[PDB]
């Protein structure tokens, strides 16, 4: 009985605010290290459903933990997230890094310091003059503890080393934001160095996409390392999913290069399922944070339709990554433009300032790393990161129309059907696909320049000698062109004044 | 009235004076409040005094269609006319005690003839003591 | 067939004001080739000077054309009752009223009714796809 | 009605009371002399029948006296006593007067609740430890306590067994400048000797309120494993497996931050109410108010917030004001940060002058989700309120659909048939959702993309669906209660 | 489903054999399915919340 | 209570079997209820004590 209304039994009410609606999403996948005290295993596709399942599942601070920090903090609904943990290499070496503090304090004041993120940032006030460095150094208190860094506070000197071993913690950076004083007062005779002294020199190589991937349609790849070994091995595992030997299973990946921009340019290797993204020398966030927030991005949660690019101060801003203002650009844009051209991922600063507040960098283009094509004759046809979207989207829906002719009686040698038959031919197969093709017009294609060339249908028995062609095998040709958008507008302004 | 379940029959009192049942087809009040606004000389503030009631007053117009009109009509004309006030059912503000001061009584033979129409004009009146308090 | 302009379902569901019954929602088919018109915005904008407009109560209005019932008293598809209608078009688009009202009826022969119905609102239910909220 | 006086109507009253809609069910101890049976629920009239039927003092009449003088009128009370376990042991507290009173004077005391309080007059001066204790004589009845008067000193023994008998803190007048003629030379010290031992731990809900809808439930103690029994039997009342009952319920817990913050089990069927180690009333006194003010005696409303100055204030309550605010500020926040409720003084002094308590936000117990997510659903009581309040009315309007013909497979509706169609019955569904905006809901976000009708053969595969069956799929979202404005203040000193 | 199998009519000639069969004799067969009306209606509800 | 249904009007032709009937003869069988002269209401008191 219960509550009288309910008690009839024509209705059964469930009420429950886990419960979904719609499908899931497109699916990213996330891979990087992690450290011991993981539960995780390695080598095993897993998935994830909230961010506080993370650190006991992957470890305290590890590369893997902060990459999908971001992830869920960048796409709040329309996703579903993978992990891929992987394992440091036996002979490993962590990076070692050193801070100093010199003088003693006179004066109050308040010293903040920015490592590697806002998030892990720390502001510590002294409170009193006469503090020599040993009362300093209470920042060790202060360090989060999910910093990917160990606090060792030592006597007057911190050291700080990475909680995994490689060339992955080699691009940490710490600045005194406060030197240049414009309202917050910082401590008189305090000053701060930052400084290295053991690089890391071990990075892992898996091998086993084939085995832990197999036969499984994801949509985007984010990889969380610098070793372009390992990069090249995601992109032939992309290029398996995109061939012709057995069905595709689409997919795209992201990476990331930093150096010096002879170094950068150095990596490009005409891949057209690759977006690297370039960052230089002195880029004060962590690289790794960065690449996985652009993937996210470009994730279901901006690509649910395909013909969107992720570009812009609107569609392509990282409002979870803040790293302080500066007047230097970092890239020149003589090197902006020479990396633009060669096919690299640029970025930058919302706004700009010598204040030394906060901002958040946004994609500059959406470009993969196509630039030549097969038999080195140069194109843009892939250049566009959409184009590929397009590319599986336009392959798709074609599969799902052709099906209609799946055991449909034909005719090749007399093309005189009886009356009462069900069935076609050559020509009129040809001629329902151009209606096809055609309807699309302004959906998935741009108009066909002449659409009687760009199609063509003809039967197996055409194509090879006598007594070589099956019966009932058909082949198809078809070009086509993706839609047309505005991309940049010149503007030439001639002032003019009346005649005195 | 909004919604088409509306009912006149049902809302509307049947209107009456000193006992004798007549039809209605208006009904109207005036109510207010006496005021003693003032205002005063080369300044920015003005000032008022509640001093009283005012007096009410009801008007209503009733319409004779049935057959024989003028002999109701001409009949109810003498009630009007009789001396001092009497119970009066207000369409809608219900029962109060009123002392007829007009009424016009229009017809006509040849623009309208079979139909009577007349417009009255009721004042509160409350029984008073003769004493003068 | 997703192109034709045409009315599929038409459900009414009648209410008498004076005995409280109520019909269940009886279909119905239309008397010739016209077809019904709405207006689902109520607001009205008068055209003022330099572009300017001016916004009046106005309400929400319908207009169904429909074969009677002859199951159903010819009264009661006049103002003597509510209406709760619903159309369906070919399309798929289908949009219902609640609570509405007769309004100014006209003579007919038996057969056909031009309804002229009147609401607070339309809710419009638009094919899957839609952009708006 | 059939009378002598035959006139054209006749008329009939039956009786006073008539809001049955409202159910409150209280719960606690009782003593051996009460006469009412043990583990069944029982209708509970005024308070005539009280001491008698649950005992004198009890906490179980102690709880139901709050409730009755909180709703006077508009809901319906019923009780469930319980008794003490095998071998429980009562507290025990020692109060000893000390020094001869050499002035004329008069002794007053505040415990557990103003209702308790005492006034009388020292007899003369040089009266003796032994002659003064007379206190003995002036303890009301009610006072869950009782007083033995020994030589020279008082002790005082809970009336019930178990840990509920652990909870006091006495505020007295016999020293300082307070002279209401105080008398000279007089002292009383305050100590405890024994602790209470076993609670009980019943777990026989599914029999004794079987089948049965209570709209606030009511728990007079502070046992976490009995706490857990009800939350467990509320999760069934809103369970999926049958039709439901719905229901909330009212706990406190008391000690210090680090023991309160340990009770949060995550629960969105309960209110848990905290209370500082040393709250100068009895804790379940404060907890029936709490309880009986939102047990609908005020929220036939489910929008309406218990909070404020004005709604949550538990007037029945008053103490005297203590020297510090007890909870921290620092501390008043981390407590409403992890779902727990807070209450405090509705006025303001520190002259130890007699005020009543408030509360700060009307929250549940609810953090994290099934999945583990964080949000805040189920954060305000009123949810739980208004996802009932939809639940019963959406079943209601659906009713018309009951013995309706269907047409699938063919939509025209031929003429003169009484019938619909899926795209019909959404397209009603969606006109009553709309019209429910400010009521129920607020605003959708996308009410074309948050309302689905499927008939069960496009669920079910080829020959295994149902004929008549629909799935129904809705999602909705409450009144919005504030937002924030940050302001960005300019003085332009430069003019134009 | 369909009305062109679920009705039928024969002679009784066709059925019996020769010299069995009755003049005037008619064998008839008909499928129907009676009419359907709302029996249960499932809800899902699921509640979300406006943040901040 | 139905005015439709408490009224009807027959021809004897239509009553009376084949050739037994009378030309010109009608029944007429009415139903009605005189006016009502009562009504019985009960009613509650509820004396209310809280604010709302």
């Amino acid at each position: 009985m219960a509550q009288d209304a309910l008690s009839d039994g024509f209705v059964r009410l469930c009420i429950d605010p886990s419960l979904n609606f719609f499908g899931e999403g497109c699916k990213i996948l996330v891979e990087g290290q992690i450290t011991d005290d993981a539960t995780a295993a390695e080598n095993v596709v897993t998935c994830v459903n909230s961010e506080l399942d993370l650190v006991e599942r992957f470890g305290q601070g590890s590369v893997l933990t902060e990459s999908l920090r971001k992830v869920f903090c960048m796409c709040k609904s329309g996703v579903s997230v993978y992990a891929l943990p992987r394992a440091d290499a036996a002979a490993a070496v962590s990076a070692v890094y050193t801070l100093t503090v010199t003088g003693t304090a006179l004066t109050d004041g308040r010293v903040q310091l920015y490592m590697g993120e806002a998030e892990y940032s720390l502001d510590i006030g002294v409170d009193e003059g006469d503090t020599p460095t040993q009362i300093a150094a209470k920042i060790v208190a202060a360090i989060s503890p999910d910093f990917p860094y160990e606090a060792t506070a030592a006597a007057g000197v911190i050291t700080l080393t990475a909680r995994n071993g490689g060339t992955i913690g080699n691009h940490l950076s710490v600045i005194y934001t406060n030197l240049g004083s414009c309202t917050s007062v910082t401590p008189e005779g305090v000053t701060v160095a930052f400084a290295q002294t053991t690089p890391g020199s071990v990075n892992p190589e898996p091998n086993d996409y084939a085995s832990v991937v197999n036969e499984c349609c994801f949509a985007v790849y984010v990889l969380s390392s610098d070793d372009t070994d390992w990069q090249e091995n995601l992109r032939d595992w992309i290029r398996s999913a995109w061939d012709c030997s057995k069905p595709q299973c689409f997919g795209h990946g992201y990476v990331f290069n930093k150096g010096t921009l002879g170094q950068v340019l150095a990596d490009g290797d005409n891949s057209a399922e690759l977006s690297r993204l370039a960052l230089p020398t002195t880029y004060p966030v962590l690289p790794y944070l960065t690449n996985a927030a652009y993937g996210a991005l470009s994730a279901c949660s901006t690509c649910e339709n395909p013909e969107l690019n992720v570009q812009g101060q609107t569609y392509g801003l990282l409002s979870c990554i803040n790293m302080p203002e500066s007047c230097t650009p970092g890239w020149e844009f003589t090197e902006v433009t020479q990396l633009q051209n060669n096919g690299f991922v640029v970025s930058g600063p919302a706004t700009t300032s010598g204040q030394g507040n906060f901002t958040s960098p946004y994609i500059y283009n959406d470009v993969t790393n196509y630039l030549r094509d097969e038999k080195n004759r140069p194109n843009a046809t892939f250049r566009d990161a959409s184009s590929r979207r397009l590319a599986a989207a336009t392959g798709v829906a074609l599969a799902t129309f052709l099906q209609q002719f799946n055991g449909l009686a034909v005719f090749t040698k007399n093309t005189n059907i009886k009356t009462g038959i069900i069935g076609t031919n050559l020509r009129l197969m040809l001629g329902k696909i151009r209606k096809w093709a055609s309807d699309n017009v302004g959906v998935l294609f741009s108009e066909f320049d002449n659409i009687n060339e760009d199609i063509q249908l003809v039967s197996d028995f055409d194509v090879q000698p006598k007594c070589v062609g099956q019966p009932g095998v058909f082949h198809l040709n078809m070009r086509y062109r993706p839609p047309v958008r505005g991309a940049r507008i010149n503007v030439n302004l001639v002032p003019a004044l009346f005649d005195n | 009235m909004a919604g088409p379940c509306y009912n006149p029959n049902e809302h509307y009192l049947p209107a009456s004076f000193k006992g004798v049942p007549f039809d209605a087809d208006s009904s109207d009040s005036e109510h207010g409040r006496n005021g003693a606004e003032a205002e005063f000389v080369f300044g920015e503030r003005t000032g008022y005094a509640d001093l009283g009631i005012k007096i009410r007053s009801y008007s209503i117009r009733a319409r004779f269609q049935t057959n024989d009109h003028v002999a109701l009509s001409n009949a109810f004309i003498a009630v009007l006319e009789s001396t001092g006030p009497g119970l009066l059912v207000h369409p809608t503000r219900g029962p109060v005690m009123a002392a007829c001061r007009s009424a016009r009584v229009t017809d006509s033979k040849v623009d309208a003839a079979g139909v009577t129409y007349i417009d009255i004009d009721f004042v509160e009146a409350n029984d008073t003591v003769t004493g003068f308090g | 067939c997703n192109k034709q302009n045409g009315v599929k379902n038409i459900l009414i569901t009648f209410t008498h004001c004076d005995t409280g019954e109520v019909i269940g929602p009886i279909s119905h088919e239309q008397p010739d080739d016209t077809l019904p018109t709405y207006k689902t915005c109520a607001w009205t904008n008068t055209a003022l000077t330099n572009g300017a407009v001016m916004r009046s109560a106005s309400n929400a209005t319908m207009t169904l054309p429909v074969v009677r019932d002859p199951r159903v008293p010819l009264a009661w598809y006049q103002g003597c009752a509510q209406i709760d209608a619903q159309v369906e078009k070919f399309d798929g688009t289908v949009m219902t009223l609640t609570e509405g009202a007769v309004t100014e009826p006209e003579e007919s022969d038996g057969r056909a009714v031009t309804m002229t119905i009147i609401a607070a609102e339309i809710d419009e239910l638009l094919p899957p796809g839609s952009l708006a909220a």
